[PDB]
């Protein structure tokens, strides 16, 4: 419905302005926030209506030790949001504390734009799991949202720590910020930085400036996401209506992400699809099984050629799925955008849940036991013994993943019946 | 032969014309074409923002 996107962290503030650039230059908006005469669609999802016809966007800028923030200051569309939301570490514990003495000021300003809107429905977090600034102030942010608005749904557009590392404190951070994101969390919409940057590798030779074009790839997918609410569609114009398909248990909150053109920064649809079940195309690097398939397209679509094509892919027989429940694979249309140069005009998205995830959720597991069990990674951090000085919230963050990843495995199994 | 072949060719000559130009009248005056695909947003309940809207305060009802 409504949504306000919050950025915290230099690299989540980075992959925010990325997104209203490109709602920027997606809709028919000026750098002022002035109107186009092109602008019919519906802009109430992440601008908020103003005054003189402006779509002012609904952001909330939050930083922790500005640098990069200067440099987004230093354009001409930080003059087409931010309708006064302004305000002034490395480690988790250090991230968390700084939030921790701050709480008060950041709710006030989440406060104002809690009572300033007309109605709300989830919350966006963008920044980086183990980044830094975004680590334990994300996880201290997200207890609060969660503490202070239950009525609401959370969505987490985050990367998770696939970069094979020196920071080696990196595992402690995300396995904290995950218990937080396992309990106090709906969706987490889960990426590999290694697959995005083996195909950056694969359509141009880049060494140096992956990041900038893996910002425009997470900016088409979470446009591509709301495209059908700020679009005219049918379904899933609730985001709820669209989380509900894929999670059977809210343990199990994890989706897969792949988009079918590769050369992104016309062709048969149940080849699109069975090109989208590729890991070649999916953006994450025994027999693990599919929970739940569901799959966004929007581009150049023959009417009927839906039920031929799902069909086809049906009787191809080639995903293998999860021996207890009835779950389908389910096509999903949505309208390519207008007011924007169509080009590449097949683009599909898929948001599935995999226990694939799970093998790489076991390889950080594995790593944070032995760097936990050989202690010479952790080094005993003031801001950790001050935050901790007994250091039980990793063990219970590793209760938590065990309980996880138990949860995992009985679920490919079919024995999910029973709890595990 | 015996038919019409003189009679009816100022005739069918005629009906053709009629015929068309009738259809044209409905789809590029009057917009025939458009309340069809108006009809289909509230109808069917194509259109979001409106059968998520009627129905949930509907139902709340009964």
């Amino acid at each position: 419905r409504e949504i306000i996107t919050l950025q915290l962290g230099q690299c989540g503030n980075q992959i925010g302005f990325e997104f209203w650039k490109q709602l920027c230059a997606e809709h028919g908006i000026s750098p002022e926030g002035i109107v186009e005469e092109f602008a019919t669609d519906r802009k109430d999802v992440f601008f908020y209506q103003a005054d003189d016809e402006h779509y002012i966007p609904r952001a909330v800028l939050l930083d922790l030790e500005p640098r990069v923030i200067h440099s987004i200051l230093n354009s001409p569309y930080a003059k087409l949001y931010n309708p006064e939301n302004i305000y002034l570490g490395n480690n988790w514990a250090s991230g968390f504390s700084q939030g921790e003495k701050i709480h008060e000021d950041i709710f006030d300003i989440i406060d104002r734009e809690a009572d300033g809107s007309d109605s709300l429905e989830g919350f966006v977090l963008c920044h980086s799991i183990a980044g830094g600034t975004g680590s334990g102030l994300g996880s201290y942010l997200l207890e609060r949202l969660n503490d202070r608005y239950p009525k609401k749904l959370v969505q987490t557009y985050s990367v998770f720590p696939n970069q094979d590392e020196d920071v080696v404190v990196q595992p402690y951070n995300s396995l904290l910020t995950l218990k937080r994101l396992t309990q106090n969390a709906d969706c987490v919409v889960v990426l590999d930085n290694t697959a995005l940057n083996r195909i950056a590798t694969d359509r141009l030779h880049i060494q140096n400036p992956s990041f900038s074009q893996i910002n425009q790839l997470v900016s088409t997918i979470m446009s591509a996401s709301t495209t059908t609410l700020r679009y005219p569609g049918y379904m899933n114009n609730d985001l709820i209506g669209l989380i509900a398909s894929l999670i059977p248990t809210p343990r199990l909150h994890f989706l897969m992400t792949g988009y079918t053109p590769l050369t992104t920064d016309k062709t048969t649809v149940l080849d699109v699809m069975r090109r989208l079940l590729q890991p070649k195309n999916v953006m994450v690097s025994t027999n693990h099984c599919y929970i739940a398939i569901l799959n966004i397209i929007q581009g150049e679509v023959d009417p009927t050629q839906v039920h031929k094509s799902l069909q086809r892919i049906r009787e191809r027989k080639l995903a293998n799925f999860i021996p207890w429940g009835p779950a389908s694979i389910q096509v999903a249309l949505s309208r390519k955008s207008p007011y924007l140069p169509s080009a590449h005009r097949v683009s599909g998205l898929m948001m599935a849940n995999h226990t694939s995830i799970s093998s790489l959720f076991e390889r950080t597991c594995r790593q944070y036991d032995k760097l936990r069990k050989r202690e010479a990674f952790l080094e005993q951090f003031r801001k950790e013994d001050m935050f901790k000085d007994n250091f039980d919230e990793m063990d219970t963050s590793r209760e938590i993943v065990q309980q996880l990843i138990d949860e995992y495995h009985a679920a490919t199994r079919p024995d999910y019946i029973s709890w595990g | 032969v015996l038919m019409k072949r003189s009679i009816t060719a100022p005739l069918a000559a005629h009906i053709s014309l009629v015929n068309k130009a009738a259809v044209d009248y409905f789809f590029v005056e009057l917009h025939l074409e458009a309340h069809y695909e108006a009809l289909r947003h509230f109808l069917l309940m194509e259109d979001g923002e409106f059968a998520q809207s009627l129905s949930d305060l509907l139902f709340e009802k009964l």
